[PDB]
């Protein structure tokens, strides 16, 4: 399970005889294409090719079998309805919390409910695929990264929302938020220009870098399919 | 002496004493029953 | 998508002049669209 | 359990006879190993050792038994993916109450979502393993004991946002809070009206606070070494 919900199965049938070896019976094989004209169909596991071949160990010699492979493909079209959409849906409100206003008292019930609904998307995701530990699906990185991102949204919006609520008699802060922060926006595209007031234009410019900073990544990570 | 039949009848009864020992769900169950019900009484020193 | 519309809705209404710059043109079309929808 | 989940088990496989004994039959070995050549190889699980022992009881001298041990290692990732990597994501998030400002009022919010989130993975780790109580695993008893660090800081995060919303009008106010908390600040190494004074207050005892947070998270994680 890599490519899953749109992955190639390959499931193998040894027949092998019991009590016997080589030099007593030998099995032969007939028809190269197991039949398959008395097949019902199977609703959603169509068959792609059907062989089978005759093994014989060439340094044991007391081995036959017959191994017949099946070829199977998914049609995939009732787990994509059910489990692409709705993961998408949801991890498309990752870079929605820095277009908020701070003043409107509702960033944190969004970021953490984002992030509750990923981790829930991640634990069922976990349940339908087998415990081999060699792989992982390109569905489980995916939703592993976009959490990783989310919670880093955590941190960069608490220290966002810190920033706003400051005073004139409580926060001095000093000439180098100034002389930064009132010359950095032209260079990211603004149109603008008493210190109650000069906080919120300090708050509303470094989410709005945080903005472009997180639509960069991602669509730089999601051409990581490619 | 059972309801058929008029002769009595031996057996043998055996019984099995056994504890649990209680740490599994002492650490599972009741540290956040217990851990969580400190906060009930707290809501009335919030301000309004 | 309801949203996607409530996010934008709620940063339009926290603005001010001090910090944004009005549309030249915002005001012809909203004081347009009032009384096509039946409303003062 | 103790390493969940990057443990190493060792089970047992006894063989004895059945009907006869020492002095009708004697089982003896073979060879020292268990015999792995048709042994496909599993997934989850993988051996190490297969090691065969034959014991026999000096007081008894009527009991042989053959006795193999298979001791095998779990391939670590599925488990880690699924309950290593979001405990820690979570529990990034618990010192985080403090540097948010008390005027927003999204204090509980983000506290009591972190408090039902490491609630919700004791309960999954409860329902994994087995329920033995000679051993304690280590991610259980790590987050047992942030979870005692979370709600301590929520009965003190309800005091900092009762003390912030005083007034002039209500509170008397006492001299003794000025004379702590005047002379608090070059000790946190801070810099700097009776309604906006009580916000001053406010936004140092949380700063302590912080303080001794920081202090004993990087002396947990640093005691399980
Ligand atoms: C790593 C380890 O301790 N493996 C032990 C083995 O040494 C011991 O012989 C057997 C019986 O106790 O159980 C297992
Ligand atoms: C399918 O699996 C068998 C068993 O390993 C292997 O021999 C065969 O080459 C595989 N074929 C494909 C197309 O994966």
């Amino acid at each position: 399970v890599k490519h899953f919900p749109f992955d190639q199965q390959n499931c193998t049938m040894k027949f092998r005889s019991w009590t016997y070896d080589r030099t007593e019976i030998d099995l032969v094989l007939k028809s190269e294409v197991a039949s398959l004209d008395d097949f019902t169909p199977s609703g959603e596991w169509d068959i792609v090719a059907l062989p089978g071949r005759r093994n014989e160990n060439p340094d044991d010699s007391t081995y036959v079998d017959i191994t017949y492979d099946f070829i199977i493909r998914r049609k995939p079209l009732f787990y994509t309805i059910n489990l692409i959409i709705p993961c998408v849906l949801i991890t498309s409100l990752a870079i929605l919390v820095f277009y908020l206003p701070s003043d409107c008292g509702e960033k944190m019930t969004l970021c953490i409910s984002v992030l509750l609904a990923l981790t829930v998307f991640l634990l069922l995701i976990s349940k339908i695929v087998p415990p081999t530990s060699l792989d992982v699906p390109l569905v489980g990185k995916y939703l592993m990264f976009t959490m990783v991102l989310v919670t880093f949204s955590i941190v960069t919006s608490v220290c966002v929302l810190n920033v706003h609520h400051r005073s004139p008699t409580t926060h001095t802060m000093a000439p180098w938020v100034k002389v930064v922060f009132l010359e950095k926006l032209p260079a990211l595209l603004f149109m603008q220009q008493s210190v109650s007031e000069d906080w919120k234009y300090v708050a509303m410019v470094i989410d709005r870098l945080f903005l472009w900073i997180f639509v960069f990544v991602c669509v730089f990570g999601t051409i990581g399919m490619f | 002496k059972y309801e058929c039949c008029a002769e009595i009848y031996p057996d043998i009864t055996y019984a099995f004493v056994i504890r649990r020992l209680p740490l599994f769900y002492t650490i599972n169950l009741i540290i956040p029953c217990l851990l969580i019900s400190c906060l009930t009484v707290l809501v009335f020193y919030l301000p309004s | 998508l309801s949203i996607v519309i409530t996010v934008f809705v709620l940063n339009v209404h926290h603005r001010s002049p001090r910090t944004h710059t009005m549309p030249t043109w915002v005001r012809r079309v909203f004081l347009d669209i009032v009384p096509r929808l039946l409303l003062m």
